[PDB]
């Protein structure tokens, strides 16, 4: 493990950090969208039914 | 009357037919043996269209419409008022178009340039002959060709298309559209780029071709270059017309059903045809 | 046959070209990419560099979010199944709100709220790319011809997605994001408006579209035919007319009685292409707002026979 | 050494700060998952 | 607004289409007058101004500021050929060909024509010569296709004219512009890359028989070629398509 | 934590603030559009129902 | 707060004022369009109903 | 010292003018929002 | 075996690391998607059935 | 050291200003979320 | 406000005046056309109803 | 020596670190699989 | 057998190893898909029946 | 001599470890087939 820091001698940190920022946002967006698309986990619909906010 | 640089080019020869007999100009227009032919066929076809308007009983040029023979004539000659005029005008049109191309060849020869232009025009002629000649004779009647009339040939396009449902689903037609749209894009970019270099911001020097490369590399990360863009514009245009002719010559000859149904071959590939869900399951 | 100059016989390669500097902020250029020998047969081999300033970050990230939003909707329509995703790919569609929602933003996500989100990302992406075309020209001191030409394409795109829906008063008029669905929308639009062939601006737009293929066939063939004289060095022919430009002019003069110049053919080029979408956007914007049945309109304007 | 032109000390310096970001982001995520699990278990 | 007319059938769609025709007429007038910046006024075949000049009047002059201190071009402006033209009338009336009075290849007339361009090289964006022999271009090498250097050059008589000794390359556009051919007498010539066909064992020239290669115009310095010299060389080579003997 | 300030030694602050401002604007609009699409959270439709303006 | 002025050593005020001007106008138009598209807040329709001006 | 070539003195002055524009615009916006909320509460 | 390290004398470690990272994420996503699309292994629906989160 | 050429002193100053903005922006957002949760709980 | 005149140190008045002129005209035309489209505010139609000109 | 320019020592160094990451990733995946198998056996 | 090593006088190992890695992965994926397409060897469906996880 | 520029001994070196990769790879596969065959024989 402890020698992993040499990755910054192979990969330019600027390119990695841009690539990783795009990666983590799109991953996080995808998972939230999956859960919104899921009737058991859409928190907005769950709270609507819980508090009798709709219909 | 000459352009100020023109005289040094107006030399004898380069003709395919007729030698010096027709090797002369009428104002700007070079004549040649095929110029005589082109004018005769063009004038005759034009006057026969006007005569067809007399028979039709209209002088509104938007309503003038020379229809091909009814299907009952097959590939035979029809009465002139009942589609035989369309037959003669189609021969005149074909004569004029081919004569025009052959006249361009001897103009190329006199100027010592390549033959790319008459070669490129032959694609437009072959597309025309696809719709009026090759496809009608495969289908066995002149009545499958389009009528010579400004709006009525669009009725033929509409009626022919909807015979096969929404004609967008013809796969060769999709390819042809993509080349047509891509060509218009490339033409806009090419015109704009040359003009933006020749006509810079106020009081600046003319931009070089190096600036043209630089702008497109900066914009999209690639530049095809000055030779490549003219190669591209030619091949995009010709490919659009080639796939246009292909999309029609297969239609009604090897394909007969609603074109939307063709795409089911992909959906019903056996390794996924039965998987539930999606749109087709 | 003799050599036709459609593909290069010999490729040569040298030090990579980093481009002209002018007023460009060179820190925002990437390095040079690889050289494609496959592309080098037809055009330049060099890929890159690319410029990536502030509007480019905005445009690409907004465009990515547009494309990703449609993509995740397609994966949802596929039931997350990779085999179904590839089977039904052209059949998936992100659809605008239904008519009863009007122009409102209250439509549910599945019922067109996601289409609005994707359309917002598209709007930002395209317009920020327009500013990118303008500013890349500015930093090189070039004329803005490219940005103004691109505004004609944006005009049709804006009419389709934004202006006509607002004038018609519902988002349901807009184009769905989907391969076959946007074709189906195109067909449906003509059937609803009583045959779009009789829309005269659609007819003009077709004339300019065909004219663009005609004119680029002519111009491309012409420049290749005079390329044996250096004709494709068009800017130098503009600055110092050679026999290439003279032979090109005289071919068309002797053929059809008139000709262009080496600059002015590109003025025909830009306008021929621009007029496609300029007339296009007018024709669509008139459809349903002013004329709901173009065939009947054509009958009343002397272009179709009366019933 | 290195394709990036960083020295070993520079790479080790940078990595220490990157790893502290990764662990902080991970800690927030762990708390988020724990909260969502206690709220609504997915197993 | 559907069906709303100002008068008769004059719809808002009617206003649009009539407005477009007026715009298009103005645009076409603009486009044609912009395309009259070269070659006009029209001349009689004796070189005097023609009585007919056509319906479009000439545009106002525009000035291009040329790069690298090459000055200014203002167009339209006084056209002149500034070289002898060895053509004589075949007929007293207009519209007939003018015949070559000597050797059209040597005289540079007809398809052998060349224009009196600047007798300086074309410059790249940085002001270096755009076209250089590849032996002088620092990093340049053949990257794909048959390397032509060292191949024999065959004229269209099917006899060998010489051998390829270098490629001349477009530096900013990175493409081969000419082949330098060493002739039998040990002098060299430039052949345009578009006028040769490279083959596995030869370079074939359809435009010239082997006896015509000596007549290709020479460059005055071995390291650069002027725009004038390019026009002379390219003109002469293409002229061989008409005037090379059977 | 305390050494995060060295980010500015590898990334140009002009680019970072642009990329961050772009990100925050797009995210903020996206979330407001999600809530507007959500009947239980469309504050304009909520206030319409609350005040009998929906008519 | 007090050091926020140093942003003008980072960003050219010509660029910032153009970007801000475009942004604020488009945002304002966007919000007015949302409200006109919303029946409970279309002020022209509200006025027409209040004063019995239509139908 | 920075990328733009504004001095610190110029940057401080420009910011003071800019912020007075921002406060002016936002004050008008605040008054506009209060009027609309008084007229037609959105909560 | 233990001469395997010479692979880095042949392959540029940057190109390997990029290729591998792309490969491993796309493979992982592909497998999670196969399982989400498999009704016996969709963990979100399995838990919805276990905890009676619909009906 | 580093790619931007900023001095360590410049980087410390710039970060202190940036973090002052981040805490200001996030404080407003936290107040907004509290007001919305008190108004209309989403859990 | 007293120093707002420095905006002309930053922006060319020619470009500003043109941009402002186009903007104000397009805005004015839009608002009049919205009111002509609005039945309650089309002043020509209001005049017809007021003065009984409709027959 | 090598096409990459890495010496034998540089390749040995790099491989030792790469292989430790490979085994770390493998160990996490093995725990992940084991937990899933106990939760819901596929065999 | 013994002299097969001379293949590396003919083939550059870098290019071979890329082609071989791609070949082996696609061959593996092909065989796994064949088995998943087969009811007697789709392990996910065999599992679902063995444990009665569907219905 | 060689199209790769490898010497004979370099090709022997590279091959000797390449074969050990194949033998490792196939050995893992043989265990995989053994386990699968024991689970569900295809003959
Ligand atoms: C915004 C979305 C909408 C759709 C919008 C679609 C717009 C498409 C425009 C495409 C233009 C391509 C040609 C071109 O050269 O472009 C570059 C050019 C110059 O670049 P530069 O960097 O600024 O300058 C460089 C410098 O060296 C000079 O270069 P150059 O010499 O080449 O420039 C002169 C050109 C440019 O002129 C124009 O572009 C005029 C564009 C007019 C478009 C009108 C179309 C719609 C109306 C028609 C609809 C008709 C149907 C309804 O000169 C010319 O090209 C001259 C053309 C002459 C045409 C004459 C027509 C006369 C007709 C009337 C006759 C009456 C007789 C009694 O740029 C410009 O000059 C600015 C162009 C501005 C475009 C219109 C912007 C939107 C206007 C409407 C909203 C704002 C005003 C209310
Ligand atoms: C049954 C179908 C109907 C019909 C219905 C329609 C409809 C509906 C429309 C047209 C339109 C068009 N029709 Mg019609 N049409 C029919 C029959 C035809 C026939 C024929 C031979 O029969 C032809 C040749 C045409 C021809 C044409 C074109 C002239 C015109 C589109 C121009 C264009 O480029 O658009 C394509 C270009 C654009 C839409 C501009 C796009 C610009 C934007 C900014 C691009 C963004 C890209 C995005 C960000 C992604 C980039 C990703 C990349 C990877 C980077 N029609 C029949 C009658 N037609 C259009 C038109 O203008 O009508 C007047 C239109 O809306
Ligand atoms: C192949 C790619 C594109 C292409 C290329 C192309 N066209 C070309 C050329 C090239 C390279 C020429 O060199 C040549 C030319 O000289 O251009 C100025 C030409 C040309 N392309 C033309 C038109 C044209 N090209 C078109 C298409 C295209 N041309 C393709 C998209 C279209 C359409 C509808 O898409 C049209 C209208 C002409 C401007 C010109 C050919 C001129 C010619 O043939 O002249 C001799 C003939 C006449 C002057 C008139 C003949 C009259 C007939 C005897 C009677 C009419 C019969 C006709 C069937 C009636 C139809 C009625 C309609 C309402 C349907
Ligand atoms: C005058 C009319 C013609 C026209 C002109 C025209 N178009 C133009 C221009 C001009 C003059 C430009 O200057 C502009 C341009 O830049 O051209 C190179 C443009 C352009 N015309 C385009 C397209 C286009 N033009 C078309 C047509 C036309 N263009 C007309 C024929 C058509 C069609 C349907 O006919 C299309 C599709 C673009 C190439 C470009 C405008 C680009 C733009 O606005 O892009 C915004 C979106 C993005 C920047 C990115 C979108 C998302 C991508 C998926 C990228 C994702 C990147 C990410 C890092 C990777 C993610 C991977 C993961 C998801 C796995
Ligand atoms: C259709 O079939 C399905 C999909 C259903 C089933 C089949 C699936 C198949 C066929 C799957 C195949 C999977 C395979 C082939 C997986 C392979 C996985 C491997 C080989 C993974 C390797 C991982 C390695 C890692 C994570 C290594 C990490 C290393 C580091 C982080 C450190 C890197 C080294 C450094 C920093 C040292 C630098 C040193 C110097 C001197 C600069
Ligand atoms: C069901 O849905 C799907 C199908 C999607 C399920 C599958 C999901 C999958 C396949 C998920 C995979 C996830 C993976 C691979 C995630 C990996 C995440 C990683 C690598 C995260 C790393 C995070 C690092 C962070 C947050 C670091 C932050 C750093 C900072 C905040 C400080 C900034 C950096 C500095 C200061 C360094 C510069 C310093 C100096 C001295 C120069
Ligand atoms: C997918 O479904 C949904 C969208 C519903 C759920 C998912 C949501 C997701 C994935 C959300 C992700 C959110 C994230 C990652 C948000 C991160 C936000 C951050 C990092 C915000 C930071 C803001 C910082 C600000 C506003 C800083 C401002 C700084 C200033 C005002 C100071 C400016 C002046 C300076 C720097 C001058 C100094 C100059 C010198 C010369 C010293
Ligand atoms: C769908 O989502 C909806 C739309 C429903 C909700 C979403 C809403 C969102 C995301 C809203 C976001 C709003 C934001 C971020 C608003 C930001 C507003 C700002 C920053 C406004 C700033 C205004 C500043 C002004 C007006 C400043 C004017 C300054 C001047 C007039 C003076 C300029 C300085 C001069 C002339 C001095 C020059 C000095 C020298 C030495 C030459
Ligand atoms: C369904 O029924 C169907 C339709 C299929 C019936 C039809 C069947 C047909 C038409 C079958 C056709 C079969 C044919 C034509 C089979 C041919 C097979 C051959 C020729 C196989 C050859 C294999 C050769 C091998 C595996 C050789 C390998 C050699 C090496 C590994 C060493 C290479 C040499 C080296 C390294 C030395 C290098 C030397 C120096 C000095 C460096
Ligand atoms: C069609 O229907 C189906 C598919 C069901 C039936 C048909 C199946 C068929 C036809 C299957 C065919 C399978 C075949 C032909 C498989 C062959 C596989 C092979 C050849 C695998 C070899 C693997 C080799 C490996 C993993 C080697 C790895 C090597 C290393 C790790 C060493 C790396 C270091 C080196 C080489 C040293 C470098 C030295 C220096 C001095 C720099
Ligand atoms: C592999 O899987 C992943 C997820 C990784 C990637 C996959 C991506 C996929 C499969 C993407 C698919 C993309 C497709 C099929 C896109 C198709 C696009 C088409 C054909 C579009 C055609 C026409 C679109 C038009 C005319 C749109 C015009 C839109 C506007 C003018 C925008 C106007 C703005 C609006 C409506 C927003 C108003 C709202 C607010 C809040 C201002
Ligand atoms: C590029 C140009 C494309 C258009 C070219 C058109 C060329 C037309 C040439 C026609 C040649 C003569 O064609 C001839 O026509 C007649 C009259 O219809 C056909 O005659 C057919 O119809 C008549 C009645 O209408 C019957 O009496 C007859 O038994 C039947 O065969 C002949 O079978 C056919 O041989
Ligand atoms: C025939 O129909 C086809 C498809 O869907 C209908 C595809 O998705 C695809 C695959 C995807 C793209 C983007 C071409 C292909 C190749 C295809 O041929
Ligand atoms: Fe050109």
């Amino acid at each position: 493990m402890s020698k992993f820091y040499k990755i910054w001698m192979i990969f330019d940190p600027r390119r990695v950090f841009v690539a990783q920022g795009v990666f983590l946002f799109l991953l996080a967006v995808m998972i939230h969208l999956i859960l919104l698309s899921t009737p058991s986990y859409n928190w907005l619909e769950i709270s609507a039914a819980k508090y009798n906010r709709v219909a | 009357a000459l352009l100020s640089f023109e005289r040094k080019y107006r030399v004898p020869g380069g003709t395919l037919v007729g030698g010096n007999l027709f090797d002369f100009w009428v104002g700007p227009f070079y004549v040649g043996f095929f110029g005589v032919a082109t004018f005769f066929f063009a004038a005759l076809g034009i006057i026969l269209i006007a005569w067809s308007a007399v028979l039709q009983g209209t002088w509104n040029p938007q309503l003038i419409s020379v229809y091909p023979p009814a299907l009952e004539y097959g590939l035979g000659g029809a009465p002139l008022a009942k589609g035989g005029l369309w037959q003669i005008i189609t021969i005149c049109a074909t004569g004029a178009f081919v004569s025009w191309a052959l006249r361009e060849v001897e103009i190329c020869r006199k100027l010592g340039i390549g033959y790319h232009i008459p070669f490129a025009f032959a694609f437009a002629i072959l597309a025309y002959l696809t719709l009026v000649l090759f496809r009608p004779v495969m289908m066995g009647a002149w009545g499958y060709a389009f009528p010579y009339g400004i709006w009525t040939h669009l009725d033929w396009v509409s009626n022919t298309g909807y015979t096969y449902g929404n004609f967008h689903y013809n796969p060769a037609h999709m390819i042809a559209i993509s080349f047509f749209f891509t060509n218009a894009l490339a033409l806009a970019l090419h015109g704009a780029l040359v003009l933006s270099a020749a006509n810079p911001e106020k009081g600046k020097e003319m931009r070089t071709p190096d600036h043209e490369d630089t702008f497109f590399r900066d914009l999209v990360g690639y530049s095809i270059g000055t030779l490549g863009i003219h190669r591209l514009g030619l091949l995009l245009s010709l490919s659009a017309v080639f796939f246009s002719a292909l999309c029609m010559i297969i239609t009604g000859t090897i394909w007969f059903d609603q074109w939307v149904d063709w795409w089911q071959w992909w959906v019903k590939l056996p390794w996924w045809a039965n998987i539930p869900g999606g749109i087709n399951g | 046959a003799e050599y036709q100059n459609i593909f290069s016989q010999v490729q040569v390669r040298g030090p990579a070209d980093l481009g002209m500097t002018e007023d460009v902020n060179l820190a925002n250029r990437s390095g040079v990419g690889p050289f494609s020998t496959l592309l080098g047969w037809f055009g330049n081999a060099q890929l890159g560099p690319i410029y990536l300033g502030s509007l480019g970050v905005l445009s690409l990230f907004s465009g990515l979010m547009w494309f990703f939003t449609i993509g995740i909707w397609f994966w949802y329509q596929a039931g997350w199944n990779p085999a179904v995703f590839l089977r039904d790919l052209f059949f998936f569609s992100l659809e605008p709100p239904a008519p009863e929602y009007g122009l409102s933003f209250a439509a549910p996500l599945k019922e067109g709220g996601l289409w609005l989100i994707a359309s917002f990302f598209m709007f930002v992406a395209v317009w920020s790319w327009w500013g990118r075309t303008y500013l890349r020209a500015q930093a090189l001191g070039m004329g803005k011809h490219t940005a103004w030409a691109f505004l004609s394409a944006i005009w049709l795109w804006m009419v389709l997605g934004f202006i006509r829906p607002i004038l018609m008063g519902s988002w349901s008029e807009a184009v769905p994001y989907g391969i076959f669905s946007h074709l189906d929308w195109t067909n449906n639009f003509s059937l609803v408006h009583g045959n779009l062939f009789y829309n005269p601006f659609h007819g003009l737009s077709i004339a300019f579209l065909y004219g663009s293929a005609l004119l680029f066939a002519m111009h491309g063939a012409t420049i290749l035919a005079v390329s044996r004289f250096g004709g494709e060095r068009e800017l130098e022919q503009i600055a110092d007319r050679g026999t290439a430009a003279e032979r090109a002019a005289l071919f068309w003069r002797w053929t059809m009685g008139f000709n262009a110049t080496m600059e002015g053919i590109h003025r025909w080029a830009i306008w021929m292409a621009v007029l496609v979408t300029l007339t296009g956007g007018i024709g669509i914007l008139l459809s349903g707002t002013v004329v709901d049945n173009w065939y009947v309109w054509g009958q009343n304007h002397g272009m179709a026979p009366l019933n | 050494l290195g394709y990036t032109g960083l020295t070993d000390e520079q790479a080790q310096e940078l990595h220490s700060v990157y790893m502290s970001g990764l662990w902080l982001f991970s800690a927030v995520a762990i708390v988020a998952h724990l909260a969502v699990y206690i709220w609504r278990p997915w197993f | 607004m559907v069906g709303v007319t100002a008068f008769g059938n004059f719809d808002l769609a009617s206003l649009a289409i009539y407005s477009f025709w007026i715009f298009l007429a103005g645009l076409i007038y603009y486009l044609q007058t912009e395309n009259m910046r070269e070659g006009y006024p029209l001349e009689n075949e004796d070189g005097t101004p023609a009585a007919n000049q056509g319906p479009f009047p000439l545009p106002k002059p525009k000035t291009f500021i040329l790069p690298h201190g090459r000055g200014t071009l203002t167009v339209p402006g006084p056209e002149s050929e500034d070289r002898p033209i060895a053509l004589a009338r075949t007929a007293v009336s207009e519209g007939f060909p003018h015949a070559p009075t000597g050797d059209p290849m040597k005289d540079g007339v007809g398809p052998a024509s060349w224009v009196a361009r600047r007798d300086l090289p074309e410059l790249d964006g940085h002001g270096h010569n755009k076209i250089k022999p590849m032996k002088a271009a620092a990093g340049f090498h053949v990257s794909a296709g048959k390397n032509p250097i060292g191949l024999p050059v065959r004229g269209c008589d099917l006899e060998i004219a010489g051998k390829v000794v270098d490629i001349w390359v477009d530096i900013p556009e990175q493409m081969a512009r000419f082949l330098e051919v060493e002739l039998k007498d040990g002098s060299t010539r430039l052949l345009p890359m578009q006028m040769v066909k490279v083959q596995s064992n030869r370079v074939h020239v359809n435009a010239l028989s082997s006896d015509l290669f000596a007549g290709i115009p020479t460059i005055k310095s071995p390291t650069e070629v002027t725009l004038l010299e390019e026009d002379k060389i390219c003109g002469y080579v293409a002229g061989g398509l008409m005037y090379a003997a059977p």
